[PDB]
């Protein structure tokens, strides 16, 4: 897809549930760049 | 082009890295059907991402961005999880690959909440989960995040139903 005309991203912002952060979508490659590889699992809760 | 540098756990970016995905977690509408039951992880290993080439061009993009935006590139920090994580790395984000329409089309996403992204490394709705025991919830298996430098620019304010 493209940006929004003028616009370089779109930002999703929850709107419902208000403890949810934000998701942010790019249409162009090299407006990110990948800087942590992080490794790990899950935790079961006590 | 790309190595791979591994951070001690003493050093301090291994630390606020660690604790931006630790305390980004939260409780999902599907109860955790998709990424799993959890309220935090084991951080197995951080590495430092280096690839010159792919950082030209990122610094090369952001400085058009900018430009475009009173001077305001609008840089963030952000997660990325899904399948693709281990040719992003090596390759570079790249737009052509990122066909799947979701909520806000297709293009290649980012979330703030670590937990959202971890609902994706085994895929759409977390597929059918880990490769070895079939689990969404697998407590075992080893899973992979980035953690991106990100150009927004000026960015289109998407409302959702969520
Ligand atoms: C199969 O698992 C998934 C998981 C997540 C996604 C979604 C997120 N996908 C992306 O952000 C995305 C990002 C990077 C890429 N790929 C690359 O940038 C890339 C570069 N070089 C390669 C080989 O791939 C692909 C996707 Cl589909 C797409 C919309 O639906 C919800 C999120 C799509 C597919
Ligand atoms: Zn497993």
């Amino acid at each position: 897809a493209h940006s929004p005309p003028g616009h370089h991203s779109v930002t999703g912002r929850p709107s419902v549930n208000g403890l949810a952060l934000a998701e942010y979508v790019i249409y162009r490659g090299e407006q990110a760049y990948p800087e942590y590889l992080i490794t790990y699992q899950i935790m079961r809760p006590e | 082009g790309t190595i791979l540098i591994d951070l001690s756990p003493d050093d301090k970016e291994f630390q606020s890295v660690e604790e931006e995905m630790q305390s980004t977690v939260r409780e999902h509408r599907d109860g955790g059907h998709a990424g799993g039951i959890f309220n935090r992880y084991n951080i197995l290993k951080i590495q430092k991402v280096c690839n010159k080439k792919l950082w030209e061009r990122y610094t090369h993009r952001r400085k058009e961005v900018s430009e475009e935006n009173h001077n305001h590139a609008n840089e963030r920090m952000l997660f990325h999880g899904s399948p693709f994580v281990n040719a992003i790395i090596h390759k570079g984000f790249d737009e052509r690959h990122a066909y799947i329409g979701g909520m806000f089309g297709a293009g290649i996403y980012f979330a703030e909440n670590s937990s959202k992204s971890n609902q994706y490394v085994y895929g759409i709705g977390g597929g059918t989960g880990c490769p070895v025991h079939k689990d969404r919830s697998c407590y075992i298996c080893h899973r992979q995040l980035l953690f991106c430098r990100v150009t927004l620019g000026k960015s289109f304010l998407q409302f959702s139903a969520m």
